[PDB]
């Protein structure tokens, strides 16, 4: 019978045995991630070893089915996907080393402690203590204790592991016939697709860089403005022409500057855009947050969350003493089981985060109508963009009002407009140069443009040029400070958090025109617009069945990233900053440092 | 005497597209395909029963029946209505009232999986007690 028919046999087999083994692997990852205990680690491993076995075997039993010879462009898609992948081309011994390195890096990160030099029995973890310092503190020397303690006492530990890790993931890369791990990753963004729709994986860099250069001015001015204010708080530590000391930025990294809002708000006498204080004054619990998020999603005509979601999500840190993983994730366990894991606290941040994470669950619910192999977001940016679109509508002061978290007599004026677009720049515009640098470093280390004897040299050479951020303390190559960030130690591509950001405005533009919103798009709240709901759901439910380029054309005009809606969102703010900066020195010098 | 009729839909949900339709849905008038009321009083209730699947995706799976082609509401039958003949079947029989049986995953897609078939000659010999 026709080889294409004979390959449908294969696909049908896969799409049955998979949906049991997937769910059972997912169910055991849940338990570990919800109850870290050595016997739940074991069960997790076993079931995932069942999955790995099957998947890597059926990858090879699918390469036997040649792609030119198949004409159905579903069975081509599905097969292509099975075929390609697999950290499977490695020695049983070298596969097993990777996974020890990987699991060690993960748990070194999970369990790292930085210890008061006054009380050696007092010893602090990122979650929950050190991140709380770095988010809340204003004390220059407490920030540096934490910032440095983390890098010196866990980043160092990470360094030898990280070196082996690049060696072996580079091997896994080249033995699946890519150039280096950096290339392996960039191929989430490869489309073969139809005519006029393809995209290669060496154009991601080009286009990331192209679009980043166009951001650089809005970011420079934001930067000027915030170093200007931070001086008011750390005078004698901040040079009005140098980069910004790294420990002072809001995170343990300065991934987002959001937590710098306190100090940089332009018009603070006005009602607080940051609605954390209102939430606490109104006794908002995590249930309240997730309910309100649900209700948003319903108002645009997208489904409410399934009973199973409310039965089995973990929406706070449990009180039974269990040790759990708090890093907020939106699980598709398959078989219609959808959950969230999230140690939620009463913060405009976890409120926006709940909207984001529930957006993930909606793309997840939508594409469950697609064959197992195609039920993934189009690229890794799409998934996180759909999430951030919800935050875009849910953070606008208008929606804040109608929720209750702004007093009933509230009315926008040009001062609160600027307030909003500053916070939403700290969070959005701020993370753009961080995300580009971290991954340029990674991609270049992977290419081997950067040898081991420059790993921390180039890092802080690039962090000072691209990002405008300076180590407070010298770091030799005994450190691996990149691996002091979750995503790096847990082996996750990071460029998704850049592509998400250019898309989330492209998409928002589209939906707002379909929501027949006039006026500035930063005043768009697609809330109550069932028509925009439909338009979004129509992409959501395609999953990976089409190229990501084609999937842009459906909702947005173009078939590639376009930084223009992002520039227009922030144009008000661009003009206020540019005024607010004339008698200031915009840009930095990579030469000054606090030491 | 008095006859009870349990009209039961039992469904299993796995398969290829868990969300699109139920896998199998057996339909039964008292463990048979056909019951005629032969007593003075009768009750009929609809029972929905899922099988265990090891997935909380169950319970977002709703199978229920609809107002069909006939002047009765299923619930109205049990509320002291009166007939001469009344018979219930699983499969379409001649000249019948049809109560269609729709299934749905958490109100996404709706997908009809059978129906309850009612045949009746008006009279004052058979009663529908609700107890
Ligand atoms: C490609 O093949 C799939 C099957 O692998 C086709 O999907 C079928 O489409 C018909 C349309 O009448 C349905 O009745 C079947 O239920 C579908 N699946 C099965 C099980 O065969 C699909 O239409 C084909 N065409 C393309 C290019 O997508
Ligand atoms: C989810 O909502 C259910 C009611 O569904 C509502 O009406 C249907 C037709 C759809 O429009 C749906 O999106 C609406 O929400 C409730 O029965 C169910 O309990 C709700 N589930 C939970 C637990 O949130
Ligand atoms: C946590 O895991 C242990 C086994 O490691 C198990 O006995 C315990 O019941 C689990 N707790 C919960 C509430 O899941």
């Amino acid at each position: 019978s026709t080889t294409e028919d004979l390959a449908k046999t294969f696909l049908e087999k896969f799409n049955s045995e998979a949906e049991e083994l997937s769910h059972q692997s997912s169910l055991a990852s849940w338990s570990y991630n919800t109850n870290i205990t050595d016997e739940n680690v074991q069960k997790m491993n076993e079931a995932g070893a069942r999955w790995s076995a099957f998947y890597e075997e059926q990858c090879k039993l699918a390469k036997t089915y040649p792609l030119e010879e198949i004409q159905n462009l579903t069975v081509k898609r599905q097969l292509q996907a099975l075929q390609q992948s697999g950290s499977s081309v490695l020695s049983a011994d070298k596969s097993k080393r990777l996974n020890e390195i990987l699991n060690t890096m993960s748990t070194i990160y999970s369990t790292g402690k930085v210890c008061n030099p006054s009380n050696p029995q007092e010893c602090l973890l990122l979650e929950p203590g050190l991140d709380a310092i770095m988010e809340n503190s204003k004390d220059y020397n407490q920030r540096l204790w934490a910032w440095e303690g983390w890098r010196s006492e866990v980043g160092k530990q990470l360094r030898p592991l990280y070196e082996e890790y690049v060696v072996l993931k580079n091997e896994m890369a080249r033995a699946n016939n890519y150039e280096d791990y950096g290339d392996y990753w960039r191929g989430d963004y490869e489309a073969e697709g139809p005519s006029g729709y393809d995209y290669s994986r060496d154009q991601l860099i080009e286009d990331v860089e192209r679009t980043f250069a166009e951001i650089k001015p809005l970011y420079e001015h934001l930067h000027a403005y915030v170093r200007a204010k931070l001086m008011d708080t750390y005078p004698s530590h901040i040079n009005p022409t140098g980069c910004l000391p790294a420990h002072l930025l809001g995170d343990m990294w300065g991934r987002f500057w959001t937590n710098l809002y306190s100090l940089t708000v332009p018009f603070g006498q006005k009602p607080n855009i940051d609605v954390t204080d209102a939430m606490v004054d109104q006794s908002w619990d995590a249930k309240r947050i997730f309910e309100e998020a649900e209700k948003f999603f319903v108002s645009v005509g997208l489904p409410n969350m399934t009973q199973g979601f409310w039965e089995n999500s973990m929406l706070t840190e449990p009180g039974d003493g269990r040790k759990v993983v708090c890093h907020p994730t939106a699980w598709d366990l398959g078989k219609g089981d959808f959950r969230i894991k999230m140690c939620t606290k009463v913060t405009m941040d976890d409120f926006l985060t709940a909207h984001h994470e529930m957006g993930h669950i909606q793309y997840d619910m939508a594409y469950a109508v697609q064959p197992y192999l195609l039920r993934n977001g189009a690229n890794e940016g799409f998934h996180e963009a759909v999430g951030e679109i919800m935050s875009l509508s849910a953070a606008t002061p208008n929606h804040l009002k109608a929720i209750g978290l702004l007093p009933p007599d509230f009315y926008e004026d040009s001062e609160t407009e600027i307030n909003f677009l500053l916070k939403q720049a700290l969070t959005i515009v701020g993370t753009l140069p961080f995300t580009y640098m971290l991954e340029k470093w990674r991609w270049m280390v992977f290419k081997g443009e950067i040898p081991k004897e420059e790993w921390m040299k180039k890092w802080w050479e690039m962090k000072r040029e691209i990002v405008g951020v300076v180590e407070p303390v010298p770091h030799d190559e005994t450190y691996c400070d990149p691996a002091a960030l979750f995503h790096v130690a847990n082996d996750y591509s990071f460029i998704r958090y850049y592509t998400r950001t250019i898309y989330q405005f492209q998409f928002q533009e589209a939906l707002c025109q379909t929501a027949k919103h006039e006026g500035p798009l930063h005043k768009c709240d697609i809330s109550n617009s069932t028509e925009a709901g439909q338009k979004l759901l129509q992409m959501l439910s395609l999953g990976k069945s089409e190229p990501w380029t084609l999937a842009l054309e459906r909702i947005v005009g173009v078939k590639n990233m376009d930084v223009r809606p992002l520039l227009n969102y922030f144009e008000p703010l661009f003009t206020w900053l540019k005024d607010q900066n004339k008698n200031s020195f915009v840009g930095w010098s990579t030469n000054w440092s606090p030491y | 005497q008095h006859t009870d009729i349990n009209f039961t839909a039992t469904a299993s949900f796995g398969g290829s597209c868990y969300v699109c339709k139920p896998h199998q849905v057996n339909i039964s008038l008292n463990g048979n395909t056909s019951v005629c009321v032969r007593t003075s009083h009768f009750s009929i209730r609809y029972i929905y029963n899922r099988v265990k699947s090891g997935s909380p995706g169950d319970s977002s799976w709703h199978i229920y029946l609809k107002s069909g082609t006939c002047p009765f509401s299923f619930s109205k039958l049990n509320n002291f209505q009166k007939f001469k003949t009344i018979c219930f079947s699983t499969v379409e029989v001649p000249g019948s009232c049809n109560f269609p049986l729709e299934a749905t995953w958490h109100y996404t897609s709706y997908t009809i999986v059978g129906a309850l078939y009612v045949t009746w000659s008006e009279g004052n010999s058979i009663t529908g007690v609700p107890y």
